[PDB]
């Protein structure tokens, strides 16, 4: 098959400024006639695909005319002159020279903005939860950029693995921010076998990780 | 001789294929 | 107006076999190659065949070990992709698309059909408040919110205060646990100074399980 790889996996663009994507096929897309059979689609977040560039270079009509796409017959570009916040998404290169078809991995778009702290907040589990037998702790890291993020949960000052799960949201479509929860989950009895509950985040916007606790109990 | 084959997967059934080899 | 209008969501057991409906309308549906194409979680685009509804020839990915059958009903322009001993690997979102002739190719697709393939069975979500305190303070505000816990199968939604409150929100993807079950929080952020006057209240709808919850969370 025709292996189709893309490059970079993940890129923070900034609207104004150009932006340039990569596409290189395993065999040549060259056909006889000239024409080279890659293609170049986009999924915008909630969306569908659609398709923005046919045969290596010519934009569908109603595409914006700040799209254009070139190559060889083996490595491809797709380059926006100007970004616009509208350009977000996920972009594919594709090939229909031969069956099967075939894809690329895919380039996330996504808004470059300033380095921007979490805000850390930190929720003990509900009565109403430990009565049904269970401890759920929570520690939330809000509005932050970049999305990488550091969190660590300590339990008497004892780094705890395996028993946390993260989720991150989206970037946010109008302060360009992510979000984040992570949830440290533990049985009633396992829980009250402790004391000091912490939550450490590290991040780029912080001069030093910060810590949010609570000890269980007594507030 | 004139070729009317599709030139890749996708144009298999084309009307322009169709067309080619109705007027050869 | 071309359209394309898949069949809803699916959730199927281990070993099953789905069947997802694409409607076509808007064009000549016998006419055009229908493909359809997967997005598997951590995976890009994955083509899995195609058919041509005027004679129901198809083409198939290998890779698909002979386990897609993708077929046509002329009666209702309606193209149909199957695919049988369902995998957890093939949880997918899986897209309909129209060849477009003379070089376009996918121009059109359909909105896409979750199929999520999992044993696990129809349960709704447990409630509970995440409690603004001294902990959950950050410059004028509180955060505060719902743990929606244990329920199955996606999704559920969350409001709150009826739809009153929708700045500062945010309502984070599922995460699946080990139980099979899944587990979200819904957070929102406000003045702090207020956390004894005003009331807030998460109000979450399962409608896989017509499980509807209405809780109020409140300072601890
Ligand atoms: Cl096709």
């Amino acid at each position: 098959d025709i292996v189709m790889t893309q490059t970079p996996l993940s890129l923070p663009v900034t609207p104004g400024e150009p932006a340039s994507i990569s596409c290189r096929s395993s065999k040549s897309l060259l056909h006889s006639n000239g024409i080279t059979y890659l293609y170049w689609y986009l999924q915008k977040p909630g969306q569908s695909p659609q398709l923005l560039i046919y045969q290596m270079s010519n934009l569908v009509s109603g595409v914006p005319d700040r799209f254009s796409g070139s190559g060889s017959g083996t490595d491809f570009t797709l380059k926006i002159s100007r970004v616009e916040a509208e350009d977000v998404g996920v972009y594919y290169c594709a090939q229909n020279l031969e069956l099967p078809y075939t894809f690329g991995g895919g380039t996330k778009v996504e808004i470059k903005r300033t380095v921007a702290a979490p805000s850390v907040f930190i929720f003990p589990p509900s009565d109403e939860q430990l009565k049904s037998g269970t401890a759920s702790v929570v520690c939330l890291l809000n509005n932050f950029y970049p999305r990488e993020a550091k969190v660590q949960w300590k339990v008497d000052n004892a780094l705890q693995s395996g028993n946390s799960q993260e989720s991150v949201t989206e970037q946010d479509s109008k302060d360009s921010t992510y979000s984040l929860s992570s949830t440290l989950t533990l049985s009633k009895a396992d829980y009250e076998k402790h004391k000091v509950y912490a939550c450490e985040v590290t991040h780029q916007g912080l001069s030093s990780p910060v810590t949010k606790s609570f000890n269980r109990g007594e507030c | 001789i004139y070729n009317c084959e599709p030139a890749n997967p996708s144009e298999k059934n084309s009307p322009s294929t169709q067309y080619c080899y109705s007027i050869q | 107006q071309v359209q394309l209008v898949q069949s809803g969501a699916e959730v199927k057991k281990p070993g099953s076999s789905v069947k997802v409906s694409c409607k076509a309308s808007g064009y000549a549906f016998s006419y055009s190659w229908i493909n359809w194409v997967r997005q598997a979680p951590g995976q890009g685009l994955e083509w899995m065949g195609r058919i041509f509804p005027g004679d129901g020839d198809t083409d198939y990915n290998g890779k698909f070990k002979g386990r897609v059958t993708i077929t046509a009903d002329k009666s209702t322009s309606t193209a149909y992709m199957e695919l049988s001993s369902l995998r957890s690997e093939d949880t997918a979102v899986y897209y309909c698309a129209r060849n477009v002739f003379d070089g376009y190719w996918l121009v059109y697709w359909g909105q896409g059909t979750l199929v999520t393939v999992s044993s696990a069975s129809t349960k709704g979500p447990s409630v509970f408040p995440l409690a603004p305190s001294s902990k959950s303070t950050s410059g004028g505000t509180a955060a505060l919110g719902c743990l929606v816990k244990d329920y199955f199968p996606e999704p559920v939604t969350v409001s709150w205060n009826s739809g009153a409150l929708t700045s500062g929100v945010h309502t984070f993807p599922a995460v699946l646990q080990s139980s099979g079950l899944y587990s979200l929080s819904s957070v929102v952020t406000v003045p702090s100074s207020s956390l004894g006057t005003q009331t807030y209240i998460c109000n979450v709808n399962h409608k896989p399980s017509n499980t509807k919850v209405d809780k109020k969370v409140e300072p601890k």
